[PDB]
């Protein structure tokens, strides 16, 4: 009852997300038939510029089909996939469709200026910016929980040695590769090796530098730690993604041949030359997968999937890291402690619990991983296979984060931020400021 | 704990070894979530000190 | 050929050899007065069991009259697929319109 | 009214059911021409996954025609049939009809958290654990009055 | 009420434990709240169905 | 010609020589029982690596079956243009409908 009144202090006319763009987001966290194709595409487009600029004809006709079946926003859990539509897909989505996507972006840059009103003009202190040493979302000491890159990882290692900045990515130090292809698959290698696939084009391929701006990681840390827990009320979690079958079940392609005097089909009911017609719905195929979610896809847009042959991806790795405290807080009575933040390189956050489907088995694609205590599904963790039955009443009260991804007391955000989300009633506009009113350092 | 092996079996090694540790006594920090701000000041809990 | 006012006449092969279009019109053209001179050997409840065995046998005969008009039905759920160790198992939610021109 | 003020005591915004989904449910319990076809299916699906995923077209055309002749929600009396039309039949119904059935499942899952917010966390007692012995719906001593 | 014919057994319940919790909430709280007690349960003659 | 119940049979040239229309029907007509008398020489995980090399090689073979129906794809981003010192580089956001009558 106290943080919510403090949250109203920033709601004095900075930005207000419109109520027509609230319920289009809440539904996407509530669809038990959210189509699982979009989960495959988040494992397929996987944060890249080049992959997204070829698959535009799919993603528009996936959203506009989903716009006419549920009236909810798509691709919500990935800020990278939100921000690419708002930069690129301008005049193919309808007028009404674009109104939701800006209020998920122009709200975020209003959240970033919460820092820029409560920080004085100071010089650098420990080789770090003055705006970092007040609010948590500016610090590179954290990591975004879903990183398709090493952009937050490049900038973290550039800090001074007085803050111990090491990352133990599965017992090995992270080695940064360049690209992944057909002949460099190796889907179960156990080196400390992460990708840097997401680039503007092929020639701009470097590993000595990060590829994007420095504010970019701050936009994600705001989105995944403020926006996402404000909607889902603590009913969502991250997951590790089996890339072994996603590149298989997207390349089970059945594309019909078009006669050289006929025309392109556009009807998923009448014509047989369409890839969603029952005379082309072979079982366990890609055409079967779009019909599962009722996603109307044009004919030659299916042929554009060949970009996945060039930009592969390895796996999902755990990411532990050590961090000494702040440059303006390093007392000699504090040198003996660390702060451990969890992350997943190349992971996908799950929104709604689809354990009641029987058309796809549990341990096929997405093994769930409760990285942070904010992200621990009550039905997500307790429905993975080989779950011991003596915990189903234990799983309900407490979150189930393993100390392979950082426990309570050695993390940055403790338990009670989780419980403030569930026990509030402020609405979807005041929580996104009231959470920001809690991420200020001491 | 240090991250060992692949992340697929990372949760399985958790629940198989911690299953008898999770049910001994009360967890401290979750028990603070159901506390009236006058009960927390009472000597009822043993988490004052 | 069965007579539905006589309980000991209804068998599977009497119902199945009659068409589904003929099965409906036979029962609607029967007699109101039920004869009790010869009951079914399994009782009157056994004749009801005997009668439903002929309908399901004739609907499968009815479905084979539409085999030149419908498609081959695909499995509905996961776990039923021959090549499973490299690609997983889907299942088509049967919501489309199976029809052949 | 005393139980109503206790009833409003949990209404501090946990979930509010939509008022458009009330008159689509107040109608369904009051239609004298509620067609018996909608009953005759309920003994034929009989709660099964395999029958429902086979009848996944016939459930659609019964709902849409009833949604286009009276505008009420169908198949209400069977929760097993509620969360099958929810969890399988997404992109066949109109958008407006889908919001009713989600407000009948997500309401109940919001009612499920009413128990859990009010139980102190403790060790097990009699082969049952601590949150089960508080609220009646968690006890296996009961049964649902219709079980398939 | 099973998923597929290969998963056929009688030694265990075939669904989650929370499934029957959602039924008891639905029939003891939801249904009498709308109908005002103007409903009834029935036995179904499966012969003529 | 590969047999998908035998892991040491799947190669690139066995998958690529089979058509994409034939690749789907081969796996859907295989055997449920997996043989273990002869594994793949790189392990079972190496056979999954070997299998995805044939699909991407056949999709490029599939795209060449539609070369009389699609257009020549233009580059997407700036910085990739031969004459750059007098006119700059655009890039077509591929949102149109490539189709040839």
């Amino acid at each position: 009852a106290f943080r919510d009144a403090r949250g109203l202090e920033l709601g004095v006319g900075r930005h207000a997300m419109a109520p027509a763009t609230i319920a289009a987001v809440r539904g996407a966290f509530d669809d038990r038939n959210y189509p699982a194709v979009f989960y495959l595409l988040q494992a397929a487009i996987h944060g890249s510029e080049h992959v997204f600029c070829a698959l535009a004809r799919l993603v528009v006709q996936c959203i506009t089909s989903y716009w006419n079946n549920t009236r909810c926003a798509a691709f919500v859990n990935d800020y990278s996939l939100v921000s690419y539509v708002v930069t690129y897909l301008g005049g193919d989505l309808p007028e009404e469709c674009m109104a939701v996507y800006r209020d998920l972006v122009a709200h975020v840059e209003a959240l970033a200026q919460l820092v820029d009103d409560f920080t004085l003009t100071g010089p650098e202190l420990g080789g770090q910016a003055q705006a970092e040493l007040n609010h948590l979302m500016r610090d590179p000491a954290l990591l975004p929980p879903l990183v398709w890159d090493c952009d937050a990882l490049m900038r973290r290692a550039a800090l001074d040695r007085h803050r111990d900045c090491r990352v133990s990515a599965g017992g090995h130090d992270p080695v940064y590769a360049a690209a992944c292809n057909v002949a460099t698959a190796d889907f179960n290698r156990n080196d400390g090796q992460l990708l840097h696939n997401t680039q503007a084009r092929a020639a701009d391929a470097a590993d000595d530098r990060p590829h994007r701006g420095a504010d970019w990681t701050v936009h994600h840390k705001i989105y995944y730690y403020v926006m996402v827990p404000a909607f889902s009320r603590g009913r969502c979690c991250t997951a590790g993604v089996r890339f072994d079958r996603v590149y298989a079940t997207l390349q089970n392609m059945v594309v019909p041949e078009i006669a050289p005097g006929e025309e392109c089909p556009s009807d998923p009911v009448t014509d047989p030359a369409h890839p969603l017609h029952p005379a082309n719905l072979v079982a366990n195929t890609v055409n079967a997968m779009f019909h599962n979610g009722r996603v109307v896809v044009d004919g030659p847009a299916m042929l554009t999937l060949q970009v996945l042959a060039h930009n592969m991806a390895e796996r999902t790795t755990a990411l532990l890291c050590s961090a000494a405290p702040d440059a303006g807080a390093n007392t000699a009575s504090t040198t003996n402690m660390r702060i451990f933040d969890g992350a997943l390189h190349a992971g996908i956050l799950l929104m709604a619990p689809q354990h009641l489907d029987h058309t796809i088995q549990n341990g096929d694609y997405f093994y769930p991983l409760p990285v942070h205590a904010l992200f621990a599904g009550a039905d997500h963790v307790a429905n993975a296979p080989n779950f011991p039955p003596a915990l189903r009443d234990l799983s309900r009260q407490v979150p189930l984060v393993p100390p392979a991804l950082g426990a309570n007391y050695f993390s940055s955000i403790r338990q009670p931020v989780v419980q403030h989300v569930r026990e509030s009633a402020a609405g979807e506009n005041a929580l996104t400021y009231a959470l920001m009113a809690g991420y200020f350092k001491i | 704990a240090a991250p060992a092996g692949p992340a697929a079996d990372m949760q399985q090694l958790f629940l198989n070894a911690w299953g008898q540790r999770l049910a001994h006594g009360r967890v401290r920090w979750v028990a603070e979530g159901q506390m009236t701000p006058e009960q927390f000041m009472q000597p009822d809990n043993a988490n004052l000190a | 050929v069965p007579q539905f006012h006589r309980p000991s006449t209804v068998t599977t092969d009497s119902v199945r050899a009659l068409g589904m279009r003929g099965l409906v019109l036979a029962t609607n053209n029967s007699q109101f007065i039920m004869d009790n001179n010869h009951p079914h050997p399994q009782g009157t409840q056994g004749a009801v069991r005997e009668f439903l065995r002929g309908q399901a046998a004739a609907l499968t005969d009815l479905g084979l009259a539409h085999a030149n008009n419908t498609f081959t039905p695909q499995p509905m759920f996961a776990g039923d697929a021959p090549a499973a160790w490299l690609r997983p198992a889907f299942g088509l939610r049967r919501t489309y319109s199976p029809f052949v021109v």
